[PDB]
């Protein structure tokens, strides 16, 4: 499709090896390969393949998701090195991630990790997001299973399949989502930072769920009501305080992606601030 | 998991 090139390279088939299954999505199955590029240099790669006998409506959405990840070209967005569309099975081709989901991986390493270590996924989250609504996208589904993480840490926005341009132009990641946008689609940057700071809380829990198993409208309700997820086990003062700015009742009052980084990047600089820890409460969610 | 995504009813 047209729409597509206008973003992603057509690469050419035989410079495309298949190696293993890694993964299956909606469109097809996820595979991990490997990509000669024009300068005969040979890279990692995923490969996710759009099933036989796709539907008109599913090619449009794989290829869409492609469009819209070949506009951002950073290093903590997923990078789209190419399409096959010319033959099929129809393919996107993106770097290789060898650590696969953020989410999947933190629950295989339940606090195995250092603070800085978390601090610098986090950061990298950040700057990827910081880069993502400079272009003026809101991505509407910042979550860890929608992170990617490779051999060296490093952190990677990933799934835009609900992502749009930011305009006067389905279900929705409900224990993700802020409570403006639950209520009435207000859709906006400020409901990006909301959804960071769920993926804050979730990379300092490693890897558990928002909410744990609440149903979708007792997490509506309490969240409405000023009820916020508690501290994680041994998490930084300065980190929690960073989650309940990223909650503020107030969209406006929220800080800005590249307010997140800089607080990040002090505690990086100033690793000592991450020693001062976050009791008994009345409830399991905590009020305010 | 299985209700990550969903409407509301
Ligand atoms: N770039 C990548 N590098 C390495 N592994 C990847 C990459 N992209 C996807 N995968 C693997 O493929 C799995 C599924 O692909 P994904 O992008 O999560 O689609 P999905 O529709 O969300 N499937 P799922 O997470 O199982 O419900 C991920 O959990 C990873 O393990
Ligand atoms: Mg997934």
């Amino acid at each position: 499709t047209q729409t597509v090139h206008e973003f992603a390279k057509e690469l050419d088939a035989t410079n495309i090896s298949i190696d293993k299954v890694v993964g299956a999505g909606e469109f097809g199955e996820v595979c991990s390969g490997r990509l000669k590029l024009p300068s005969k240099k040979e890279i990692s790669v995923a490969i996710k393949t759009l099933k036989v006998g796709y539907t008109e409506k599913q090619r449009r959405d794989f290829l869409g998701e492609a469009s819209i990840m070949g506009q951002f070209d950073h290093p903590n967005i997923i990078r789209l090195e190419g399409v096959v569309t010319k033959s099929k099975p129809v393919m996107i081709v993106t770097e290789y991630m060898e650590n696969g989901s953020l989410d999947s991986f933190l629950r295989k390493h339940d606090a195995q990790f250092t603070v800085i270590q978390l601090v610098g996924m986090l950061r990298g989250i950040a700057s990827g997001m910081k880069y993502l609504s400079d272009m003026g996208y809101v991505h509407r589904d910042l979550a860890a299973r929608n992170i990617l993480i490779n051999s060296n840490l490093v952190c990677k926005v990933s799934d835009f399949g609900l992502s749009r341009v930011l305009e006067d132009d389905g279900k929705i990641p409900i224990r993700w989502t802020s409570p403006e946008a639950i209520a009435y689609r207000k859709f906006t940057s400020a409901s990006d930072v909301w959804s960071y700071g769920i993926v804050l809380w979730e990379v300092m829990s490693y890897g558990e769920r928002p909410y744990w198993e609440m149903s979708n409208q007792d997490v509506i309700k309490a969240v409405d009501e000023g009820y916020r997820l508690p501290p994680p086990m041994d998490c930084p003062a300065a980190l929690y305080q960073l989650m309940l700015d990223c909650w503020q009742k107030d969209r406006n009052n929220r800080p800005k992606f590249e307010q997140i980084v800089s607080i990040l990047d002090k505690l990086i600089r100033n690793p000592g601030s991450l020693k001062i820890i976050t009791a008994a409460r009345p409830s399991n969610l905590l009020l305010d | 998991q299985w209700d990550n995504y969903e409407y509301i009813w």
